[PDB]
């Protein structure tokens, strides 16, 4: 929520089960991502993939 | 009710409708009834199925000795396929440049050497691209190819019992409540030489079970051959090779915690040598990974 | 003699019996006869040939944008396939793990920045298990894609060249006959910030030549749109993508020692801020290693 002459890209990353939490793009990067624009709005979505050992994942 | 979709019929019913309600399992069959052996226990010869698969050669590496090869639970190892499998995600199959002999250092076998293990896939963590793949993976599977060879003289005597324990856990070296450390149940390549037992033997950090006898576990040699294994005898066979599939009950696990093999070496009968002077003799081990799938890449799990 | 196997025909004659020995190359017919631009250079659409294989998506990273994308040389990468290979022996494909978007630092654009400049496979040598599989193999190829993404609002203004260069070879920083030092040209993901031209710049082990008009290596700016480029103007759009497929004279090459594209980024017109009072923008490179091929493992030829 901004106005409409503001501009942005930004990267959201999923990092799978066993791995540590980034500290750096660098390193946040390696994993699932997409990389969402301002004036698109069809980029916004991530969808968190299932990657798991077991079948199901407790809550 | 329900149902479902010295001979005696029975109506099969549920009279509570559901499946695993159902009682105890038999054997049916749809008209009148007018089994000994298991053939993939016992360790096949992997002629005992198929050779065609095989003078033994994964990916640039080669090894010439194959109807002695024995394969493990008579299964011949395969990608994950699908329909098995949880994620859709595609797996990545290095193939020949991550599916090589890797031949790990060679341990003397002396007089009064109680054993050896190591664990799978750890002592491969640091090997070429296999180990590489380990750590930019979430999870993995692989099978494996175990070539054991351990060559002495004529006038030598002694045989090893080389065995592979799906999923071997090992037991605290004594005393009180304390699970074995996650240092020492995974060694790396140089894998474990067994140095017990004896009262003696230290206590701290959760340090595994030293004796050869109850297998670390409990549990006594000379059952250690329900596992795949073979038997090198210095009168007979010089070498071993084991073909063992991925054994679990996940499609994929992680590699770093879950260590889902143990190849466990030991001196069933000392080594003795002959008129020769040559008190001790190396054991070689080569393990190649095979069929290996990694999926949910990240950055390198390594600390 | 030999022969071989308005309009003026001619009897085709070997007079020393060869090829190489032939005279100068024109265009035959067979029967009598009775073509001005090459879409190849150019830079086409990637639509220009064909969109089938394009929102895009490269091994589990995603970009949503791909009618801009500029398709280099109006060439698809693809495999080595073969009988264009030397060895026989079967490269490995990493795939979705190693081909992958991989985006690297961005960097400040700012009033009076002359350019930046990345070598490749360099940048990517650190990069996830691409650059692991640079160490451990003795040669490869690889196609790359090159999102270069750079967003102001519509009060800024000014201009980047974004140019891809085969075979980029930098000049060394002045006077006296160098090489160019490895370690200049290799500089990592970082790239090498364009700081010159200056008489005061630094000349010592081999610096490379810090001139954005003259390309580093002698000839200007302008006629760097033969190369596969895009310009992004912040009036028009945001964005580059280009598609490079792998350019060489060899199957496979060493990837440590040879640098077989060069990524450029010049500031065309400098960046000016409108009423907004934001002076510098960053500007980021997303690589994707796409249909990479690996030959020759060893051991990893990491220092």
């Amino acid at each position: 929520v901004c106005d409409a002459f503001s501009t942005g890209k930004f990267l959201v990353a999923y990092t799978p089960p066993g791995g540590k939490l980034p500290e750096d793009r660098k390193q946040a990067m390696l994993g699932v991502h997409i990389i969402w624009d301002l004036g698109l709005q069809s980029s916004c979505t991530i969808v968190v993939p299932w990657i798991s050992s077991g079948f199901y994942r407790r809550t | 009710g329900a149902q479902v979709s010295s001979v005696i019929k029975y109506f099969n019913i549920n009279y509570y409708k559901d499946s695993a309600s159902s009682g105890l399992s038999r054997q049916d069959f749809s008209q009148d009834p007018s089994t000994l052996t298991n053939p993939a226990l016992m360790s096949p010869s992997v002629e005992a199925c198929g050779y065609s698969d095989r003078q033994i050669t994964i990916g640039n590496s080669t090894i010439t000795t194959s109807l002695h090869t024995v394969l493990a639970y008579g299964e011949w190892p395969t990608y994950l396929s699908d329909i098995d499998a949880t994620s859709v995600d595609k797996p990545t199959h290095p193939e020949t440049s991550a599916d090589r002999f890797y031949t790990l250092d060679s341990v003397e076998w002396q007089v009064g050497s109680h054993g050896w293990w190591w664990k799978l896939p750890d002592a491969l963590k640091d090997m070429g691209v296999f180990g590489q793949n380990m750590y930019y993976h979430s999870m993995g599977r692989s099978g494996f190819i175990i070539h054991t060879q351990c060559n002495a003289t004529k006038f030598h005597s002694g045989a090893l019992i080389v065995a592979v324990i799906p999923e071997h856990q090992l037991a605290y070296v004594g005393g009180v409540k304390v699970n074995v450390g996650y240092d020492h149940t995974h060694p790396g390549q140089s894998g474990h030489q067994i140095r017990g037992p004896s009262q003696s033997n230290d206590r701290s950090g959760g340090k595994p079970d030293e004796d050869p006898l109850f297998n670390c576990n409990g549990t006594l040699l000379g059952n250690i051959t329900i596992f795949p294994h073979q038997i090198i005898n210095l009168r007979t066979n010089n070498s071993s090779t084991i073909v063992v599939p991925y054994i679990n009950c996940v499609p994929m696990d992680n590699m770093l915690k879950h260590n889902n093999l143990s190849l466990v070496i030991i001196p069933l009968v000392p080594l003795r040598p002959g008129s020769s002077g040559i008190n001790s003799v190396p054991i070689t081990v080569t393990i190649a990974p095979y069929k290996s799938e990694f999926s949910g890449a990240m950055e390198a799990q390594r600390q």
